[PDB]
């Protein structure tokens, strides 16, 4: 699936960055618009943002009942107060539609204005969700909660001189426990009064037939040429996938993804101790091709030795010099011994008995199988074979190794005749 | 529920059938057989079950 | 059906008006006067079953057929097959052989 | 009580300690029927595990043939030595004079 | 005793009394050591568990803990402080039998075969039986005890639970909750979270038509009343609170900001509320009364015994919620007797020092160990029978009863639905095993193979998800969840968002948890019933490994198991290789399976490890399980639960009350790969007799059996039983004792 | 597949008759205390305890 | 109203008609780049920390296939929740402190998504 | 026997459906003698068994029949004069049913225990059309009750007894004659033996109550007798008749 | 009796309890230490006595309950348990057992070793 | 009974009276059929059968 067609070019635009808010009507479908409602007034805050809209309705349509807005006109100021009054008529005139705030991190929300093979993303600065808030009912019940208070008050035709002292008992300075200040921190009373600090901020309201929105929808655009290579989002998209998803922070326990993390002495040493058999080919695969061979033969010679071509590890790496037998509780000494006696016979000869090493060593028969049973297999009616063939060609490429592995094998099998002695 | 127990009858019809098909060629003497028929344990459904 | 107004998203009932009637919010004094009919049906679910049952036919859908009844030894049969017995470890039939409608029904 | 396992475990048991081998009795696996038949058709014994038997009190074989075999049998905890109690007149309760 | 325990002390980190300010008492660090003995005077010293067997006393370790408080206003730090002692399981972290070689067993009196996971208290061997308990913070729609269709939600945080009941008694929602005094409709609830018009609920509800017919009598019941406003609501409902009795007032009305509390936290206390705004928790009952009105309609009834609802307890957060009441009492008790001592005493300094009350922790723990009760007063969590006597009567008996599992009804009625067995049960716990009895269906075992899940930190989860196109619940209202093509996400039962393309965010999902950037035990299913997308991260939850299938072909390959047999690889590298995956019974769910490669079809997403890993461990003792009679089975692992065998290696050694050992007992002829798996043929429970089939004498009709007398003769069956006699001398109060 | 069935077979009739050996015992000691005061006379007439 | 796709959108948008339009889309929390000399710690790399100019191609493939190049990766775009009521695009420009002029830009009938192709990466490595 | 009981299922009693609690649990709710029982059978007998038109026809009017399961749809229809309810009855299925009921009977079945709905309310225009005008009853009602009455008519009853929740058809293969009776899921057995065209002296039912209530104790312990019979019957276990004779 | 129990004889028995419990000390010390508590209360000039002789005195009696079952512990370590002087605390423990006479049996010197090498 | 390791009780009267009415009401060879429809109980059983 070749991008055969519109190859639109994505611009940014920081015109408008910090005041583009979306607003959004959950009740008003998009078939109906707000353009021909005279709007008055848009009280919004910088900080905290929670704007307040004032629509003028009209009341000669057919559509408005005259009556019932009296009524409620009447019910939520006084009767000729008018000095703090929610509608300047006797008609109920304005609707106050107030916002909700979407979410807090509202970068990752862009306005993606389009144009004839253009695309121009401008980040938002806040989202509210604008909704028909009842507030005149609340002063309408508040008022006739303040009638019912002037009834008891008057409920006698003339009052007397009442002894209405306020009593003088200032609060205590009584010390809060750390609960009871947190309660009143987190109480919903405290974040509205916080809230209702901020002043309000007057703004003018412009409509979409005004000049001024033709005028200021241009500040979308940015000036800029048509192909200019930007010098960040040059990220690769491994750094990318790391900087998207940042990270929180028996003996083969370590896997391969720890494995690969460790230096070539601590990796070829614990797959000796895990395989006891490795051929050295195979183990350029798993080691890897950007490892020399050099430093793999360099290190793999002072923790395995080298029996008919095959990498066998040495006795002391499995065996610790404080660590005992499983099976008998005999020194790891003894196991080194009789594992360098089972390794020379195998150099000796490809085919090994069980009976004659045990006879040999004086180890017990359990002892012997988990030796044998490391290297060779049982064959029938000829003993024990070992695991893997000849390695000819890693003889062949690499003499030297051969022949030291050979010199050392000389004083192994010396000291192994002074021991047991063959 | 009509598909329900028109499978039911099939399966079942199934086995009726391989039963009745075991009990035919099965050879006399048969220790189940011989169970089965006297009454004493077992029935023919439990050896066609088996 | 439920309809609500454009002022505040409330619910709008009917409401007899001085010269018709209407549909009006109880919160907002938005109206809207009925011009022709407006209906709204339901269209409700029709009993069309006419329960029949007990056929021969719809009866005989049974596995067992031409065995071997203790009763009166004719092929035609009607078995049940049981196993909920912890107590007695076999399992349980129920025949019911009837085709001159004699009814045989034992354990 | 349909118990064909007991039969197929009792047949691989006789195979193995004729042949000296572990048969296995994994669920929905183990060794097959017919690797058990070909063990006691290669050692000598009926492939079925009925073999001729000689009545020990009369002294005459039997009619049919009996079903021989290897089985692991386990013994319980539930012993009658453990389970025997009688009771004489004995000690009683100090609220309700009774046992 | 490595993480849990941490953040316990660190939720109490400080302590400090009300009088006498500037006085504080603050946690540092704690440590709980290696176990050992108090037989000296004043002195430790190591103590195997088998010293802990034999001298009747309790196999546990001394807490230490350093601390800072002030004097006279002087800041006193500290370093090493008993405070009590924590039980030690056996082969765990800290118990010296872990590491250890068979020889250096033997030097301490223990059998290297023995499983372990079982305390010692007293001398006695206490298990904790894995609890199983319904999901948390889920919604739960069934029929009503009068036919009705219901909901319920138990909303369950680290310190509230409560159960929001609906009720549809008469064609209108309710809402039923324990600090309300009567049910409210949920309508005027719904003005109460802020939401006031009617507009915006039903398109939060729904916009079929149906849907609206149905919601039409609450929005009636509601426009009765003359509530439109929230303040309103709110004065109704506090109407409607109960009165709770608390000393003191009211925030400001003692009506109305009462009803905005419990709107706020008591109500629905899994669901989050950032600064008393209820749009999440608007949605989220709106989905709720979404799915009750579906439900009103076709039967589709949830059913509680599928176990992708439930979770498993085991003995930690058991134990770490003992602690935390344990350590709060403790705090609660210094802040009393330092509230009791400080104010009046005399001019010298009063220090906590003095009052490090070590038998409290101590005597807590070993009662609720030994006795099995847990008291929980700050969760009304009033349990019983959670520890139980480790039965000795073979090594198959223990290693069953080691991975048991008890049920929350406890035999509260014979309900019969959650005895019976269902198939969520599939490779997760043995179907066959089963005590017989009246506990028959409500004690269970593990399979042979399974995992239990932990908890997460389920924050790149959310974050992944928001990255992945879940778009904000608030940034758009309810009538888009009324699509057929927008499907829901959640976490835990919490909303998340909306999302279109599940198919895509699922296969997404999956690949990035195959990756090894997400933890393989975070599950993902998909309801297109409910069209809801359920992300569930807590523990407690089942998982099995499976192997992964690609264009019907296994990702694992002849070459991959030899390297695993040599040693190139183990399982960890198969997990993070891409090869196999744990899978939850939830999303497995949605998963294809195949048994084996032969049924292999086209559309396969998984492919069984072994079919025999189904049984657990006493059903695998089983020769040819698949040809008998499931009874039979029940009826087998019951009784090799009770069989008769070599208990260990140090059998001879251990001094138990009752024990019963074979004289000379075989391993059997027909054994199991299970058998091999768990070294039951080094400690067999039985002998390989020659059996013949037939019927002789007439002494064998009903299950009886005819033995030979010389064959008994020889030692056959010949068994050995060994009882315990104890008997102490206690020196009493008078300075006298017993000789 | 089938013995997972057959295992839920099992323990279905196992749960059934464990519920019903209880109630069976409650409905029999309830009936038997009920008719416990009837007793045959010489007179060929059932008669109660009054 | 059936279901429309994003590719036969913008063909609709530029092929059929010339007509302008106004869109919302969601864009991924993290962008595949570093904010210059922003004071930074691998956060966010938000819009408003970029500069003008071009930033991205939008490519259309054959099969519906529409993909969003923003340098080394490319993310996928889908249509997000379809809206249906009034969603209004407007600027409050705050040019005095007592004194802003709100700008009614137009209204916002489609929502599209952008998120990170993560089966691509991980086939990369 | 109720250890030996099994509590089977698939025993339909040769319907294939009708549920009926049978086994211990319907012992149990035999001898505690309750008024109100799970399942109430009544069976009835018909003159003419052999023809089915008669049948349905004895059917429809035993079975109680709600105005929206005959009505094929009920509208608020809001008219500038004033606002009212139409149900348009569907003939086709009226005389499909066999059910005697038309435009005259569906307005007599109003007003009948409806917030006192007056007749002048109710109206008939066509042969299936019914007009409903709502009228407040100044008790916190008001005009906009056409909610309420939406939401109760279709719940009205029209023809049957209101006791009665489900009848069926039953049949005998006799090989002489197939014969037709009545299983009903009722609870008033007077009301069935009462109806035309049933043959009351042939009617039988399973409520101990109902049945004593309705034909005196002696018919009430000969029904007792019969159905815990014919209970032990149908489970495989015999238990002689001088039992539950003594018994009863 | 028990209900003949002061608030002040209840405080001195919690104090000689979280004083053997802080300790660590088994059940009987604690049943020892009470009984020793309740029998030297009985005196007049005993029961009539400050805060700070209740206290030595509960310490003397600790003392004296580890002294019996061969338990080693230094007045030292008690006397930093408690919120008094060590003369006022000897002084008290002369009086008691002057005025009581129980027996003191000697410290041992190899069990002392056992307890103080550990510390370290 | 099944043989199967179920325990049972034995009671022994310490009455003459009360030995005579076992032997003679509880006797076994005057209990040969049940009261509930006169079906014999005591007959023969598996491994008589067959
Ligand atoms: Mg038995
Ligand atoms: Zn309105
Ligand atoms: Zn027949």
């Amino acid at each position: 699936d070749d991008p055969v067609v519109q190859e639109i070019d994505v611009y940014l635009a920081k015109s408008l960055a910090e005041k583009l808010y979306l607003f959004q009507y959950p009740v008003r479908p998009a078939s109906m618009t707000y353009d021909d409602i005279p709007h008055l007034s848009a009280k919004i805050k910088p900080k905290q943002q929670k704007v307040e809209l004032e629509m003028a309705i009209d009341t000669l349509n057919p559509n408005y009942c005259r009556s019932k807005g009296e009524q409620i006109a009447l019910n939520v100021d006084g009767a000729c107060a008018d000095e703090t009054s929610t509608y300047s008529s006797k008609l109920m005139d304005k609707q106050t539609f107030c916002s909700s705030q979407t979410t807090s991190n509202t970068s990752r929300y862009a306005a993606a204005l389009y144009r004839q093979g253009e695309l121009h993303l401008t980040p938002l600065h806040g989202i509210l969700q604008l909704r028909p808030s009842f507030s005149y009912l609340d002063k309408a019940d508040a008022k006739h909660r303040e009638r019912e208070a002037a009834n008891e008050a008057g409920d006698s035709s003339q009052d007397e001189a009442e002894d209405d002292v306020k009593q003088i008992t200032v609060r205590f300075s009584r010390p809060e426990s750390e609960q009871a200040r947190q309660r009143r921190v987190q109480s919903y009373e405290f974040l509205q009064k916080k809230h209702a600090e901020e002043p309000w901020v007057h703004l003018h309201y412009y409509g979409l037939r005004d000049s001024r929105s033709e005028h200021e929808r241009q500040y979308l655009l940015c000036p800029g040429s048509s192909g200019v290579e930007n010098t960040e989002l040059v990220k690769s998209p491994s750094e990318y996938l790391m900087m998207l998803m940042p990270p929180s922070q028996p003996s083969n326990v370590l896997s391969m993804a720890q494995l690969r993390t460790l230096p070539l002495a601590d990796q070829i040493k614990i797959l000796m101790k895990n395989v006891k058999v490795m051929p050295f080919a195979n183990l350029m695969s798993l080691l890897g091709p950007s490892i020399d061979s050099v430093a793999v033969l360099r290190g793999i010679q002072k923790v395995a030795m080298l029996v008919q071509g095959n990498w066998v590890v040495k006795s002391d790496i499995l065996y610790p010099k404080d660590s005992s037998s499983p099976h008998s509780g005999v020194p790891a000494e003894v196991l080194c011994r009789g594992r360098d006696f089972v390794m020379w016979k195998f150099t000796q000869s490809r085919w090994v008995v069980r009976k004659e090493v045990a006879t040999v060593t004086k180890l017990c028969a359990e002892d012997v199988k988990d030796f044998l049973e490391h290297m060779a297999v049982v064959r029938i009616n000829k003993g024990w074979e070992f695991i893997l063939p000849y390695d000819g060609e890693f003889i062949k490429k690499h003499p030297d190794v051969v022949q030291r592995q050979h010199m050392l094998w000389t004083g192994i099998q010396a000291k192994l005749e002074k021991v047991y002695n063959l | 529920e009509t598909l329900e127990a028109l499978i039911l009858k099939e399966l079942s019809v199934i086995r009726d059938h391989a039963g009745s098909a075991c009990l035919r060629e099965l050879d006399k003497s048969n220790s189940p057989l011989t169970m089965a028929l006297c009454g004493s344990k077992g029935s023919f459904i439990n050896i066609s079950q088996m | 059906m439920l309809l609500f107004c454009p002022g505040c998203g409330n619910g709008l009932i009917v409401e007899e008006g001085q010269r018709c009637h209407r549909f009006a919010c109880n919160t907002c004094p938005y109206v809207h006067n009925i011009t022709r009919k407006v209906t709204n049906r339901k269209y409700p679910k029709l009993k069309e079953v006419d329960d029949v049952l007990g056929g021969a036919a719809a009866w005989e859908n049974v596995d067992s057929t031409a065995e071997s009844c203790p009763k009166c030894e004719h092929p035609r049969a009607y078995f049940m097959q049981l196993q909920t017995r912890s107590a007695d470890e076999p399992m349980t039939t129920f025949y019911k052989c009837c085709n001159a409608q004699c009814g045989h029904r034992w354990r | 009580r349909m118990t064909v396992g007991k039969l197929i475990e009792l047949l691989a048991g006789k195979a193995g300690v004729l042949d000296g081998r572990f048969h296995y009795g994994t669920a929905f696996g183990g060794s097959k029927v017919k690797d058990v038949c070909e063990d006691l058709v290669r050692h000598g014994y009926n492939y079925l595990g009925k073999d001729y038997v000689t009545s020990g009190i009369t002294g005459e074989p039997l009619e049919a043939y009996i079903y021989f075999g290897p089985v692991y049998y386990q013994k319980l905890k539930h012993m009658v030595l453990d389970k025997m109690h009688a009771r004489a007149r004995g000690p009683r309760a100090v609220l309700t004079r009774q046992p | 005793i490595n993480v849990e325990i941490k953040k316990i002390m660190k939720a109490n980190e400080k302590v400090t009394s009300d009088a006498d300010p500037m006085w504080y008492l603050k946690y540092l660090n704690i440590y709980v050591g290696l176990p050992d003995v108090e037989e000296s005077f004043n002195v430790t010293r190591p103590v195997s568990p088998h010293e802990c067997r034999l001298r009747d006393m309790t196999y546990s370790a001394p807490i230490t803990v350093d601390i800072e408080y002030t004097r006279g206003s002087q800041r006193i730090i500290r370093n090493a402080l008993p405070i009590g002692r924590m039980p030690i399981m056996l082969r765990s972290s800290n118990c010296v039998l872990t590491g250890k070689t068979p020889a250096e067993f033997a030097k301490l009196n223990e059998c290297p075969l023995d499983p372990g996971g079982y305390f010692i208290v007293k001398g006695v061997e206490k298990v904790i039986l894995i609890q199983e308990q319904l999901s948390k913070n889920r919604i739960i729609v069934e029929a009503d005890r009068k036919g009705a269709v219901g909901a319920s939600v138990t909303s369950s945080t680290h310190e509230k639970k409560s159960r929001t009941n609906m009720a549809v008694k008469q064609g209108r929602f309710y809402l039923r909750h324990n600090t309300l005094s009567e049910d409210i409709p949920i309508v005027i609830i719904f003005k109460a979270m802020g939401v006031e018009s009617d507009q915006e609920i039903v398109q939060m509800i729904g916009t079929e038509e149906h849907v609206m017919a149905a919601f039409g009598p609450s929005l009636e019941e509601c426009q009765k009343a003359q509530i439109f406003t929230q303040m309103q609501a709110l004065k109704y409902i506090g109407n409607k609170v109960r009165r709770q009795r608390m000393w003191g007032g009211g925030p400001k009305k003692t009506k109305i900001e009462e009803a905005r509390e419990l709107l706020a936290s008591t109500i629905l206390t899994h669901v989050p509320v950032k600064e008393f705004n209820f749009r999440a928790k608007c949605i989220y009952t709106a989905v709720m009364v979404r799915r009750v009105i579906l439900a009103q309609g076709d039967n589709k009834v949830d059913d509680r015994d599928y176990y992708g609802n439930k979770r498993l307890e085991l003995a930690g957060q058991l134990l770490s919620l003992l602690f935390e009441d344990l350590f709060k009492k403790f705090n609660s008790e210094m802040k009393k007797i330092a509230d009791q001592v400080i104010p009046k005493q005399r001019a010298a300094q009063f220090d906590v020092v003095k009052h490090m009350r070590q038998d409290q922790i101590t005597n807590g723990m070993v009662n609720a160990i030994s006795t099995g009760n847990w008291s929980l007063k700050r969760f009304k969590m009033d349990r019983q029978g959670v520890t139980q006597v480790l039965s000795r009567l073979s090594y198959i008996s223990a290693l069953g009863m080691m991975t048991r599992i008890s049920s929350q009804f406890e035999k509260t009625r014979k309900v019969s639905g959650p005895r019976s067995l269902q198939p969520s049960q599939w490779g997760m716990l043995c179907p066959s095993d089963t005590p017989e009895g009246e506990a028959c269906g409500l004690v269970k075992n593990l399979a042979l193979m399974t995992h239990i899940t932990t908890d997460m930190e389920d924050g790149p989860i959310v974050k992944l998800a928001s990255n992945l196109g879940v778009e904000d619940v608030n940034l758009l209202c309810g009538e888009e969840l009324s699509y057929p093509n927008v499907f829901l996400v959640f976490l835990n039962g919490n909303i998340l968002g909306v999302i279109r393309d599940h198919k895509k965010l699922v296969n997404t999902f999956r690949l990035m948890r195959r990756a090894g950037y997400i933890n393989e035990f975070v599950s993902i299913s998909t309801n297109l019933t409910d069209r809801c997308v359920y992300i569930s991260s807590d523990g407690g939850r089942l998982c099995r490994p499976y192997i992964i299938v690609k264009k019907q072909k296994p990702a694992v390959t002849n070459k991959h198991m030899e390297e695993l047999a040599q040693g190139y690889r183990n399982f960890e590298d198969f997990l993070h290789e891409s090869l196999v995956e744990y899978l939850d019974v939830n999303e497995e769910n949605d998963c294809n399976i195949a048994l084996y490669e032969h049924t292999i079809n086209k559309d396969t997403t998984h492919l069984e490890i072994e079919p025999f890993t189904l049984l657990g461990v006493c059903a695998g003792l089983i020769p040819y399980p698949h040809h008998n009679q499931s009874p039979r089975n029940t009826y087998q692992c019951a009784m090799g639960k009770q069989a008769m065998g070599t208990i260990g290696y140090n059998q001879r050694n251990r001094i138990d009350t009752l024990m019963y050992l074979l004289a000379y007992p075989q391993k059997p002829m027909v054994k199991t790969k299970t058998i091999e798996l768990i070294e039951f043929e080094k400690l067999p429970a039985g002998q390989n007799a020659t059996v013949a089939v037939m019927s002789y004498s007439g002494y064998d009709i009903e299950d009886a059996l005819v033995l030979n007398k010389a064959s008994l003769d020889r030692g056959f069956g010949r068994c050995l039983v060994y009882k315990n006699a104890k008997c102490t001398l206690k020196r009493y109060t008078n300075q006298t004792f017993d000789k | 597949t089938e013995f997972f069935f057959h295992t839920m077979a099992g323990r279905e009739g196992l749960v059934d008759t464990a519920v019903k050996t209880a109630e069976t015992g409650y409905m029999q000691r309830r009936l038997v205390k009920s008719l416990e005061d009837l007793c045959s006379q010489y007179d060929l007439t059932v008669r109660s305890s009054t | 109203l059936p279901k429309d796709v994003s590719v036969a959108e913008l063909l609709r948008e530029l092929s059929l008609t010339k007509e302008e339009e106004l869109l919302f889309l969601q864009l991924p929390d993290t962008l595949p780049g570093q904010p210059p000399t922003q004071d930074i710690a691998e956060n966010a790399c938000t819009l408003a920390d970029l500069t003008e100019g071009q930033v991205g191609k939008l490519l259309i493939r054959k099969s519906g296939r529409v993909q969003l190049l923003l340098g080394k990766v490319t993310l996928d775009v889908t249509m997000g929740t379809a809206c249906s009521f009034l969603q209004e695009l407007v600027s409050v420009g705050l040019g005095d402190s007592r004194t802003g002029e709100m700008t009614v830009l137009g209204h916002v009938k489609h929502k599209l998504v952008c998120s990170p192709d993560f089966e691509s990466l991980l086939d990369h490595k | 026997p109720g250890t030996q009981m099994t509590l089977k299922t698939f025993h339909f009693a040769g319907v294939a459906s009708m549920n009926i609690t049978l086994g211990v649990p319907r012992i149990k709710e035999i001898i505690n003698a309750s008024k109100a029982i799970s399942t109430p059978i009544i069976t009835a007998q018909l003159d003419k068994d052999d023809d089915a038109d008669y049948a349905r026809l004895v059917k429809g009017r035993i079975e109680k029949t709600l105005l929206g399961e005959i009505s094929e749809y009920i509208e608020e229809v809001f008219l500038p004069d004033d606002c009212f309810i139409l149900v348009k009855l569907s003939l086709e299925r009226i005389r499909l049913l066999r059910l005697e009921v038309n435009a005259e009977t569906v307005r007599y079945s109003i007003c009948t225990s409806k917030l006192r709905v007056k007749p002048g309310d109710v109206a008939v225009h066509g042969e299936a059309v019914v007009c409903v005008t709502p009228r407040e009853n100044s008790k916190s009602s008001m005009y906009y009750v056409l909610q309420f009455l939406k939401e109760d008519l279709p719940k009205v009853v029209v023809q049957g007894i209101p006791e009665v929740s489900r009848a069926v058809i039953h049949i005998d293969e006799q090989s002489g004659k197939e014969k037709y009776k009545l299983l009903v899921e009722g609870d008033n057995l007077r009301a069935v033996m009462a109806t035309h065209g049933v043959k009351g002296t042939r009617t039988t039912s399973n409520n101990t109550y109902e049945v004593e209530k309705t034909l005196g104790i002696e018919a009430a312990r000969t029904t007792i007798i019969n159905e815990i019979q014919y209970t032990m019957v149908n489970h495989g276990m015999s238990i002689d008749r001088r039992h539950v004779m003594l018994l009863s | 009796e028990n209900e003949q129990v002061s608030r002040s004889q209840q405080r001195g028995l919690r104090r000689v309890r979280d004083l053997c419990r802080v300790l660590q000390l088994p059940p009987t010390f604690e049943d020892t230490a009470v009984a020793y508590y309740q029998q030297a209360y009985r005196h007049s000039g005993i029961r009539a006595a400050r805060l700070q002789k209740k206290e030595v005195l509960v310490g003397c009696c600790v003392l004296i309950t580890c002294r019996q079952h061969n338990w080693p512990l230094t007045m030292g370590a008690i006397c930093t348990l408690l919120y008094a002087d060590l003369d006022v605390f000897s002084s008290t423990y002369m009086q008691i057992v002057k005025l009581l006479g129980l027996d003191v049996p000697s410290l041992c010197l190899a069990e002392l070793v056992k307890t103080y090498c550990s510390s370290f | 009974a099944d043989f199967d390791g179920d325990e049972m009780n034995l009671h022994l009267p310490q009455t003459e009276e009360a030995k005579a009415e076992a032997l003679v009401l509880m006797g076994t060879k005057a209990n040969l059929v049940t009261p509930r429809n006169g079906e014999p109980l005591i007959a023969a059983i598996q491994d008589f059968l067959t």
